[PDB]
């Protein structure tokens, strides 16, 4: 019914601006569709039941990332910041 | 020349940046500019999660503006949901009491990176002309190209092109 989506790592604080791997995660029963949304270049590296990953590259600003899945027909989301410094 | 009812349905997720996004409010002003005066009325919606009129054809006709009838949007900056917004569009955009015109023909433009966050079918949309103008990093991308086809008027060749030349709205024109 109610499920949470976990993106992880959650908040992370990196330096210079390489590359970043994403997991987006529900225990949600047969979810469906796992997107991730973010202006950064993105890749599905690894995918399984409930979760999908994804590597970003060219960091080089801070970002927000939103990850979303669909959960018994409705759409659920889970955010993470991305903050780089210099 | 018939009458053309357009609508605008513009992308405001996060994965089109705050450059790229003010690029597609100028764009709809630009269009819109070289469109006054003539047999088409507008319609701008802002789409992310969730679906906004920005402006319907009852103001497009009030203020014959498009600078001041976007001037007021704010960046959603949330997921893609383009199968809703598609279907949002098409039952309560094009709406006699909003300004539609029966008669006109229906004309989209969705301006958009062709990511989308959602699922479902656009039926209700089979009888509106929909054109697809990229703009984004994600645009080129074989996920991306994918999507679009399945929003996108036949043939792709003739409703699909880029922000920064447009040339498949040329024939908007003629
Ligand atoms: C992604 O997270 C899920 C949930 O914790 C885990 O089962 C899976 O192994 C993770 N995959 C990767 C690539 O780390
Ligand atoms: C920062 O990320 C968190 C996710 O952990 C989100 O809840 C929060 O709204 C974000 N802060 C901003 C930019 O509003
Ligand atoms: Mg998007």
């Amino acid at each position: 019914q109610e499920f949470l989506l976990r993106v992880e790592p959650q908040n992370p604080v990196l330096s210079a601006g390489g590359s970043l791997f994403v997991n987006c995660s529900t225990d949600c029963p047969s979810s469906e569709k796992i997107a991730l949304e973010t202006s950064l270049s993105k890749e599905l590296v690894a995918s399984g039941m409930g979760w999908a990953a994804f590597n970003l590259s060219n960091v080089t600003g801070n970002s927000r990332i939103l990850c979303s899945v669909y959960c018994n027909g409705s759409q659920i989301t889970g955010s993470s910041n991305i903050t780089v410094y210099g | 020349m018939g009458n053309v009812d357009l609508v605008f349905l513009f992308d405001g997720s996060m994965s089109l940046q705050p450059d790229e996004f003010q690029k597609i409010l100028d764009f709809m002003k630009d269009v819109m500019k070289k469109l006054s005066n003539t047999s088409y009325q507008f319609a701008a919606v802002q789409f992310s999660t969730s679906y906004k009129t920005e402006f319907d054809f009852s103001d497009y006709v009030k203020w014959k503006d498009p600078d001041a009838l976007l001037k007021h949007v704010k960046h959603m900056l949330l997921l893609t949901n383009t199968f809703g917004a598609i279907n949002y569009v098409a039952t309560e955009v094009f709406r006699e009491e909003l300004g539609a015109r029966p008669d006109a023909t229906k004309v989209l433009i969705i301006i958009t990176d062709g990511e989308a966050t959602d699922s479902g079918n656009i039926d209700a949309a089979k009888d509106i002309i929909r054109y697809i103008i990229g703009i984004g990093k994600h645009f080129q991308t074989k996920e991306s190209q994918e999507t679009l086809h399945k929003f996108a008027s036949k043939p792709a060749s003739e409703f699909v092109c880029i922000l920064d030349t447009f040339e498949c709205l040329k024939d908007l024109f003629t």
